[PDB]
């Protein structure tokens, strides 16, 4: 537990737990406790500062909108009807953190230093390819079950919040989840660029629930697979099989997932309902063009023939493929889809006749609301652009969530690079420096 | 002799070396630093700039500043006993006397520090390159805080000692001088960024070419300050960059000299640029493009787009940035794009 | 009802503060502790009870 | 007196005086209110 | 070296016997320096009610060099 | 209102107190 | 929060900061053993 | 077989320039980007970057020099849409809508990403430690921020940094107006990174130069006092430590060379990391501090600070940038 | 061992005014306009 014996300094002291399964178990369980702790403590915090009639995205909340999306404590339009489910989630997560915190400490500073001669089932070796895939299998099944919990919630227990629900957003039970692999895996084969958007562009709960059904069965089957099998030859020669190497593989995964989450909460308004998280970037911008189209048309303006300074339509123009879109700088956001705008959308895009006659006041309210709540804010939470004066205390939750998980994702990519590079060097035997006396370069022919 | 007796005590081997330079350095440096801390905490800028600039007024670490004197003061030394303050400490702080107090004691302070580098180097027995390399920060301070306002109308348009005040100094040079377009600042940027590059690429190379002189994973314990052998492989480091980048250092002495040359030269080049700007002798325009643009209203480059930005900065910031000019711009004369 | 609810809830907080400090001290404790897995088992089983008690008495006060 | 106690106490004292300043940014002067 | 180690001093009782009074007193001294309003008058820093006159919109800007002290005093009398 | 400050007091000191107790007891630190 | 749990309102506003204290606690313990 | 012979040459440590499997991707993508960049910088017709039918000239043949020249970003009408050559009805259309820009930055970012991985590879082929690529991740992250991440958050590759000297400046000025990046701690950390980096560069350079052991004469360069591949150090680190240790104080100086050089690597990489994240987080409009009208007197009058002067400058940039692109009072995209 | 040195003066010249200023700035956080 010092540097002379372990070979690691205090700033790398957790690297001494590599070959100590017992204490390492206590470390992970204790860290897990910290996770469930925050998930509960913050929930109670958010609920304590929560104001029912005031919008969620105006109160700096990130956890309550997650619970609300699952259909708990909300009704039509995303209005809060009962704050009690928020309280239960916060309390249960919190109490559980004491349980994980109890065994986390026990397994760490008094549980067996190694599990290998307490138990052959719990005890492991990093280089035991069979043991690792087995543990991988177990946890794969656990993840598969968790995905089915979401399915069970959406199909059997109340359902989820459907922002695309007819008559307005409401909690809806998913009865027909999409099982079609042409749709589910169709998302996975979509382009990550504009107009497509990969898996981020999922716009209905049917594809979400049906999607988690697939990934549920896949992880379970995969779990059973890795439990019953052992790594093939081509896999044994490709990877590095060590504790640090496995960590780096997971660091790269979480880094990728971090970047994906960043794009989800910033672009997607289905699994991240605008009634809870606030309008997206593209959404708010389209709402401004919407807001002033309505205002000007009331004054007697013909928004279909209104030419702008550049020659392009002031309110309405065409996308590169010909779709009728909102004019101005928001031409870049013509791939935005929202339940408040789709009623005005025809086969060729925005229908001018629907615009002239069918626009409803609730659409006008929502447009002005989302325009004035665009995800633009300073670090000290001053709403609007940088040149705006102090008055509105607002930064959209989407901004907090997108920024935070990009910082984390990037650093975990660095983590991947750091821990994978060292895993290669360590397994090869030169992570502690070049042997002065077998310097590989000196045995190589000169470059010139 | 009293001189040799005093000399003995001045260069005594204590915790903080004093030296003959210390007689100049330590008081001047203390009054420079202490003056700034005193000003950003209590002293205002309401009579010179019409601004709040202290913690007492409600400013934070970023917005506090020891602001420059009023433009009416000219290039006055603004001494406490001078014809302006007339011995009144309170009026002295109100007239911006702290700025010339910090700039001047700070100037002689930098002199004293560089002299310290010369003095210690002689005593230790090493070469005075560290002193020579310090001539660039001096060239920067002198050209910007002294020469530049000396070229202009007063001390007013010099940098005010503050975080946000410095940011204001940056934006001013863009809108009025087009300081980015100046090839001397460009060379300065290449010196700073190039220095940071060298700093990072040398430290990472050394750490990743180290010899194994121990068995601990923490390789910091495997070095000794009195050893003779090299701690890292130059040969391996050379072959790496020769294959990766094409070229590579093969001489440790030229390498470290190059790490001196690059950032020192860069700051010296940017100092030359500011000296020009002192006389409003800027690299503001390209005549060949202005002639073209004026004749052809469909010709647009990023150069012309930036000028529109500068004109915007000037017309919108000047009435408050230069309150002594009493600028009054009606909304109708303000340069604005559509909608915004 | 409230008489028992808040008591069991205030004691749950107090007990926890003792457990938060007591448990890691008892573990890292060289001698002196046949003494203390009794009190570890004491507070633990008593902690679970209070959680259920407050959890049950919650529906009678709100 | 153990050094780790001195460093911790001083460390907590540093956090307090700083937390007061961030507190001060939302109240009184410099609060924009 | 020659001087006593910092780690020896700051971990000694004799040090904290002294600095349990000196450090808080100087902290109090600074506190009183502002709370008594002495800070304002020493450095001539405007109080929250000392920036503009009740119906004034103009900055009290120093327009002259050699009559600067008199100009500020004129501003101070008016305000 | 400063019940505020009382919570962070006991909670904040709860950590170091364990370290102090394990030190005077010369526990397995 | 429910009115029955309005007691622990000051306690709730403190709980989220507790995990950060664990990061700081690691340095205390390390300083206590002198960074072995 | 001739497959492993191919694998041997690819991973050969005896090539003048190491290829590697990362280099298999790096070489064609960098050559594609370079060739296209050089051609576009010289002869490419004006580009409607803001998608408002207002073409901007960037190439040399169309009235530019080295300073004003740029490869102009793709149209705003395109946005984040993937726009290759085969997605245009003609090359004439492709050039008009800022085609080249996308081809360059995409092949570049991929080539640059493989460049980083390539650095690990050769280090692994030479028995080196592999964290050189980590130091390169900092300027790489900066490249991804201004070419990819910021266009994603803003929703248009037209808002990506132009491939040009003046275009870069335009990117910087507009950025400050809409984000107040100067008042952002991550850019301030970045400035501290490059200022400190330059300082430590000049510092370490001057201290080693001063400690060079006399092996040469008055009439020859000191550099010849070091022969490539020698086993003993060329300078006196003890003498250097005793100089700098008296310049400030003893314990503010490094006696460990390995610990010294790590600091030389750590400081700028970390600093550049944050300013990279700064651009990346301000891509989602988490802007720098807004202290506008933060100081108020007893009556209610606004007492301006230097932040208010900065704000006045940002207003000038805001109302002038893209003077014909905005139709509505708020700048959201 | 010497109690009073040049190092001693060098410390208190920064130390003493620092705590004074820190007390002053702390008091500034309770200023109302
Ligand atoms: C290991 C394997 C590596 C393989 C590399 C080679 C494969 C290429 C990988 C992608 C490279 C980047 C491409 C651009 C990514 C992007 O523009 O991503 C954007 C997309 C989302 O796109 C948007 O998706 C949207 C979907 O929303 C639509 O549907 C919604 C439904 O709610 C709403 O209705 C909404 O209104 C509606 O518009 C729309 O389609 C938009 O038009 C569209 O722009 O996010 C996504 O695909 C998420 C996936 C990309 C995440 C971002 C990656 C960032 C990587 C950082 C690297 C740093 C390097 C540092 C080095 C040091
Ligand atoms: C997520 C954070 C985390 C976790 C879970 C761990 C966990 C662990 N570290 Mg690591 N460590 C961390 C962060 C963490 N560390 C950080 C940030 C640093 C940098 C300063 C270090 C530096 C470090 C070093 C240098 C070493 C470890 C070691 C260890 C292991 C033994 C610790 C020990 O014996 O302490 C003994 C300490 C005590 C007995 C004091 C009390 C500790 C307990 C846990 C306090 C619990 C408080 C909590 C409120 C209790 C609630 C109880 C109940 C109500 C639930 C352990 C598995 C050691 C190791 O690898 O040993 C083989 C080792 O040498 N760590
Ligand atoms: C990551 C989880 C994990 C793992 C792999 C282990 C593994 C081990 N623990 Mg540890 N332990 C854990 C968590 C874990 N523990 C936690 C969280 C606590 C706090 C309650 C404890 C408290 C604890 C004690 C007090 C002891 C051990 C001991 C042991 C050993 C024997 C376990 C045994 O016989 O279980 C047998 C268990 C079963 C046959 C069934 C268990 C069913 C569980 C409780 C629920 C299953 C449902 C589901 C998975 C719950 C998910 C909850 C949540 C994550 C969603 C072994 C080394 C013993 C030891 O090392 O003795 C020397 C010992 O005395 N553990
Ligand atoms: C947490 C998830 C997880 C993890 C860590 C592993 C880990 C492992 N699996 Mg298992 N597996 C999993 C889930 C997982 N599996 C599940 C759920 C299933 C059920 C479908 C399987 C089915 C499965 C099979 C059938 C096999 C493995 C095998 C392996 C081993 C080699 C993997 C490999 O070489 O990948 C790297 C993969 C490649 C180099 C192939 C090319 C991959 C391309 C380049 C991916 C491109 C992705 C693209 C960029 C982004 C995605 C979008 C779209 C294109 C899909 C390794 C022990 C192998 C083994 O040895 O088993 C004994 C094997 O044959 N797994
Ligand atoms: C050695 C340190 C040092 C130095 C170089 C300076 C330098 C300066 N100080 Mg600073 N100052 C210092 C220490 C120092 N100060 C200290 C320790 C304090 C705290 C008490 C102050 C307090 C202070 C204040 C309050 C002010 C300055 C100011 C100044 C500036 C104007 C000084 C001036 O005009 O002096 C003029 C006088 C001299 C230079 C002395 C010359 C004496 C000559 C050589 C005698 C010659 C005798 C002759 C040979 C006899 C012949 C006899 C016979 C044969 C006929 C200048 C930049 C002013 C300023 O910056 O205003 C904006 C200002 O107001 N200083
Ligand atoms: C990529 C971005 C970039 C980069 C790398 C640079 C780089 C540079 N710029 Mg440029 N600049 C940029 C963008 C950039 N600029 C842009 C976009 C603009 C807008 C037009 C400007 C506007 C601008 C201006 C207005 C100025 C520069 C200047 C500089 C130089 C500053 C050198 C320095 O460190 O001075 C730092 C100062 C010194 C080295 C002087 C000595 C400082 C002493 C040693 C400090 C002592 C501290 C003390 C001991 C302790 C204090 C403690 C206290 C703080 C608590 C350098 C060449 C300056 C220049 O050209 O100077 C000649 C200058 O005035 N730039
Ligand atoms: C023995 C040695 C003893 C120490 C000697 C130190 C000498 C050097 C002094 C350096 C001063 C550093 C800046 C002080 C800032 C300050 O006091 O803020 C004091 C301010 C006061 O805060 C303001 O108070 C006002 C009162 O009316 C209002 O309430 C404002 O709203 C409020 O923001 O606090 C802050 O602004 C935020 C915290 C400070 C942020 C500092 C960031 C870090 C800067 C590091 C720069 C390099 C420093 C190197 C030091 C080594
Ligand atoms: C670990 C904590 C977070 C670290 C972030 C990244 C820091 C290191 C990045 C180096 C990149 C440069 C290129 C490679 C440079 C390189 O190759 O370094 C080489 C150097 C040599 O260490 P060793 O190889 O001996 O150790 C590696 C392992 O075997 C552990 O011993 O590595 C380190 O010292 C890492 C130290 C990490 C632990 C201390 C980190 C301190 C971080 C300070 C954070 C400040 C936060 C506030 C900022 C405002
Ligand atoms: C290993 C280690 C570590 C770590 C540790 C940890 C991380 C631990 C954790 C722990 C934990 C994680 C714990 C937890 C706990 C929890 C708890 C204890 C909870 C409680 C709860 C409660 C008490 C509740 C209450 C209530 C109710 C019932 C209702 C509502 C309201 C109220 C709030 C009142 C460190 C680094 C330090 C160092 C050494 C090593
Ligand atoms: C002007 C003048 C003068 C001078 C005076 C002086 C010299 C003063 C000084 C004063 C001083 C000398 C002051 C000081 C102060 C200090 C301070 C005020 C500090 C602060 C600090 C802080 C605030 C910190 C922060 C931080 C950091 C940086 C790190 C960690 C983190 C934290 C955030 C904590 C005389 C009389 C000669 C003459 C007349 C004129
Ligand atoms: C849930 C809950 C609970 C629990 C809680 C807990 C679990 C807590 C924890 C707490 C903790 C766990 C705390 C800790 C703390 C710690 C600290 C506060 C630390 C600090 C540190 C420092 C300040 C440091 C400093 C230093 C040193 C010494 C070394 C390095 C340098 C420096 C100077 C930085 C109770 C029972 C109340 C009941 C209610 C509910
Ligand atoms: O495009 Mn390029 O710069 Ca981004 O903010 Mn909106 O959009 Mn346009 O204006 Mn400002
Ligand atoms: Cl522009
Ligand atoms: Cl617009
Ligand atoms: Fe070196």
């Amino acid at each position: 537990r010092d540097q002379e014996s372990s070979g690691f300094a205090w700033w790398a002291g957790n690297a001494r737990l590599i070959n100590l399964s017992g204490k390492l178990l206590g470390a992970h369980v204790a860290h897990a406790g910290l996770i469930v702790f925050w998930a509960g403590a913050m929930t109670l915090f958010e609920l304590a500062h929560f104001i029912p009639e005031k919008p969620m995205y105006e109160q700096g909340l990130i956890l309550i909108p997650h619970i609300a999306t699952l259909g708990w404590g909300v009704g039509p339009g995303g209005e809060v009807v009962d704050t009690f489910p928020f309280f239960v989630v916060g309390v249960v997560h919190l109490i559980s953190s004491a349980v994980l915190g109890f065994g986390g400490v026990y397994h760490a500073i008094r549980g067996p230093e190694t599990l290998e001669e307490y138990s052959s089932f719990f005890g492991y070796d990093w280089k035991d390819k069979n043991k690792m895939t087995t543990i991988l299998g177990f946890h794969l099944i656990v993840l598969g079950i968790g995905a089915l919990l979401l399915v069970a919630k959406a199909m059997f227990f109340g359902g989820l919040y459907d922002t695309w629900a007819p008559g307005g957003g409401d909690v809806r039970v998913i009865t027909n989840p999409t099982l079609d692999p042409r749709v589910i895996f169709g998302y996975l084969l979509k382009s990550p660029f504009g107009g497509e958007g990969w898996i981020v562009s999922v716009n209905n709960l049917e594809d979400v629930v049906g999607g988690h059904i697939w990934i549920g069965l896949i992880c379970i089957a995969g779990g059973i697979w890795h439990i019953l099998t052992t790594p093939f030859g081509w896999a044994r020669r490709a990877f590095i099989w060590s504790g640090e190497a496995y960590l780096s593989y997971s660091l790269g995964a979480l880094s990728m997932m971090g970047f994906i989450a960043t794009c989800f909460v910033w672009f997607n308004n289905t699994v991240y309902p605008s009634e809870f998280y606030g309008p997206t970037g593209p959404e708010a911008s389209q709402a401004q063009a919407m807001t002033f189209l309505i205002r000007d048309q009331k004054l007697g303006a013909n928004v279909g023939s209104a030419q702008g300074p550049t020659g392009l339509g002031k309110y309405l123009m065409r996308s590169p493929t010909g779709e009728i879109i909102f004019g101005g700088e928001t031409m870049r956001f013509w791939d935005f889809r929202g339940p408040w705008l789709e009623p005005l959308r025809g086969p060729n895009g925005l229908d001018l006749n629907k615009i002239k006659n069918d626009i409803q006041p609730w659409q006008e309210r929502r447009a002005a609301e989302y325009m004035t709540h665009a995800p633009l804010g300073s670090l000290n939470s001053v709403g609007g652009v940088a040149t705006e004066i102090n008055s509105v205390n607002f930064v959209s939750p989407r901004s907090w969530l997108a920024t935070s998980h990009f910082v984390l994702a990037f650093f975990f990519l660095v983590g991947h690079l750091w821990h994978a590079g060292r895993a290669r060097a360590a397994a090869a035997g030169f992570e502690k420096g070049i042997d002065r006396e077998s310097e590989p370069v000196l045995s190589m022919p000169s470059l010139d | 002799g009293w001189f040799d007796i005093l000399d003995d005590w001045l260069k005594r081997d204590r915790f903080v070396f004093v030296g003959w330079s210390g007689i100049l350095l330590f008081p001047c440096a203390y009054l420079a630093l202490g003056g700034w801390l005193t000003g950003t905490t209590f002293v205002t800028s309401w009579y010179t700039h019409g601004l709040a600039s202290s913690y007492l007024e409600g400013c934070n670490f970023l917005t506090v500043a020891v602001s420059t004197p009023a433009n009416s003061m000219g290039h006055s030394l603004l001494l406490l006993w001078g014809p302006e303050a007339q011995g009144d400490f309170t009026r002295w702080c109100q007239l911006g006397g702290l700025w010339t107090f910090i700039a001047l004691h700070g100037a002689f302070g930098l002199i004293g520090f560089m002299l310290r580098q010369f003095e210690i180097a002689r005593l230790v027995g090493v070469r005075p390159y560290n002193a020579i390399a310090f001539s660039a920060p001096i060239a920067v301070f002198v050209s910007v805080f002294l020469i530049y306002p000396l070229g202009q109308s007063s001390w007013f348009f010099a940098p005010s000692f503050g975080v946000a005040a410095i940011f204001r100094f940056l934006l001013f040079f863009q809108g009025f001088h087009n300081w980015t377009l100046n090839p001397f600042h460009m060379m300065g940027v290449a010196g700073v960024l190039g220095g940071a590059l060298l700093c990072a690429i040398h430290g990472a190379t050394v750490e990743n070419t180290l010899f194994q002189d121990g068995e601990g994973a923490s390789t910091f314990r495997a070095f000794n300050p009195t050893q003779a052998e090299e701690t890292y492989s130059m040969v391996t480091a050379n072959r790496f960059w020769s294959q990766i980048f094409g070229i590579a250092f093969s001489n440790k002495r030229w390498l470290h000299f190059f790490m001196l040359f690059v950032p020192v030269t860069g700051l010296w080049m940017s100092a030359i640029g500011v000296v020009g700007l002192a006389l409003n002798l800027r690299s503001y325009d390209f005549i060949s493009q202005e002639i073209r643009a004026a004749e052809d209203p469909e010709f647009e480059t990023f150069y012309t787009k930036n000028l529109l930005l500068n004109e915007g900065i000037r017309a919108w910031m000047a009435p408050q940035d230069q309150p002594h000019e009493n600028f009054v711009f009606p909304e109708e004369v303000l340069p604005r794009g559509n909608a915004l | 009802m409230t008489i028992l609810f808040q008591l069991a809830l205030a004691a749950l907080v107090i007990l926890s503060f003792v457990m938060v400090i007591g448990v890691p001290v008892a573990y890292a404790s060289p001698q002196d502790w046949d003494r203390s897995k009794q009190l570890i088992f004491l507070g633990s089983g008593l902690w679970i009870a209070l959680v259920l008690v407050v959890g049950v008495l919650n529906f009678f006060v709100v | 007196i153990p050094l780790w106690i001195v460093a911790t106490v001083a460390g907590m004292g540093v956090i307090v005086i700083v937390g007061l300043f961030f507190y001060g940014a939302y109240a009184g002067l410099g609060s924009s209110l | 070296t020659g001087e006593r180690p910092f780690s020896d001093i700051i971990t000694s009782v004799r040090y904290w016997v002294i600095h349990s009074i000196t450090i808080p007193a100087l902290f109090i001294a600074g506190w009183l320096f502002v709370s008594t309003g002495l800070a304002y008058d020493v450095f001539g820093t405007p109080r929250p009610d000392s920036y503009y006159a009740q119906e004034q919109r103009s900055i009290p800007l120093v327009t002259d060099r050699f009559e600067a002290k008199q100009q500020v005093e004129t501003f101070l009398e008016q305000l | 209102v400063i019940a505020q400050l009382t919570m962070i007091a006991m909670i904040g000191i709860a950590g170091p107190m364990i370290i102090f107790l394990l030190a005077v007891r010369r526990g397995n630190l | 929060l429910p009115e029955a749990y309005a007691i622990f309102d000051p306690l709730v506003d403190v709980l989220p900061v507790i995990p950060v204290l664990f990061l700081a606690l690691a340095f205390v313990w390390q300083a206590a053993v002198g960074f072995r | 077989n001739l497959w492993e012979r191919f694998c041997n040459w690819v991973t050969s440590t005896d090539n003048r320039l190491y290829v590697g499997w990362f280099g298999v991707i790096m070489i064609p993508t960098l050559l594609a980007a370079t060739i296209c960049f050089v051609i576009a910088f010289i002869a490419a017709p004006p580009v409607d970057i803001d998608g408002i039918r207002e073409p901007v000239s960037g190439s040399l043949l169309y009235g530019n020099n080295i300073i004003t020249g740029a490869v102009v970003p793709s149209s705003n009408a395109i946005g984040l849409h993937f726009y290759p050559i085969w997605e245009a009805a003609s090359l004439d259309e492709w050039l008009y809508n800022g085609g080249p820009y996308q081809l360059i930055i995409f092949h570049f970012l991929l080539g640059a990403s493989c460049y980083m991985g390539r650095q690990w590879e050769l280090s692994y082929r030479l028995g080196m430690r592999p964290w050189i690529c980590v130091a390169y991740s900092a300027p790489l992250a900066s490249a991804f921020a201004v070419f990819l991440i910021y266009p994603i958050g803003q929703g248009s590759f037209s808002d990506g940094m132009p491939l040009g000297i003046s275009g870069t400046f335009n990117f910087m000025i507009v950025f400050q107006a809409e984000h107040n990046i100067l008042m952002h701690p991550f850019h301030q950390l970045g400035v501290a990174g490059v200022f400190g980096g330059a300082l430590f560069c000049a510092m370490h350079g001057s201290l080693v130069t001063s400690s060079l052991i006399r092996e040469t004469t008055e009439t020859e360069s000191a550099n010849y006092g070091y022969k490539f591949g020698q086993e003993e150090e060329t300078y006196n680190i003890v003498a250097a430590h005793g100089y700098f240790g008296r310049l400030i104080f003893q314990y503010a100086s490094f006696n460990n060379s390995r610990s010294l050089h790590f600091f030389l690597a750590a400081w700028p990489v970390v600093g550049v990391w944050f300013t990279a994240l700064g651009i990346s987080t301000m891509a989602f409009n988490l802007n720098g501090f807004n202290f506008n009208h933060s100081v108020i007197d007893a009556k209610g009058n606004v007492i301006n600070t230097w932040a208010d002067i900065i704000n006045r400058a940002n207003l000038g940039m805001e109302v002038m940038h893209e003077r014909n692109a905005h139709n509505f009072p708020l700048d959201l995209a | 061992y010497p109690i009073f040195t040049v190092r001693w003066v060098a410390v208190h010249t920064l130390a003493v005014p620092t705590i004074f200023f820190l007390g002053a700035i702390a008091a500034m956080q309770f200023i109302q306009r």
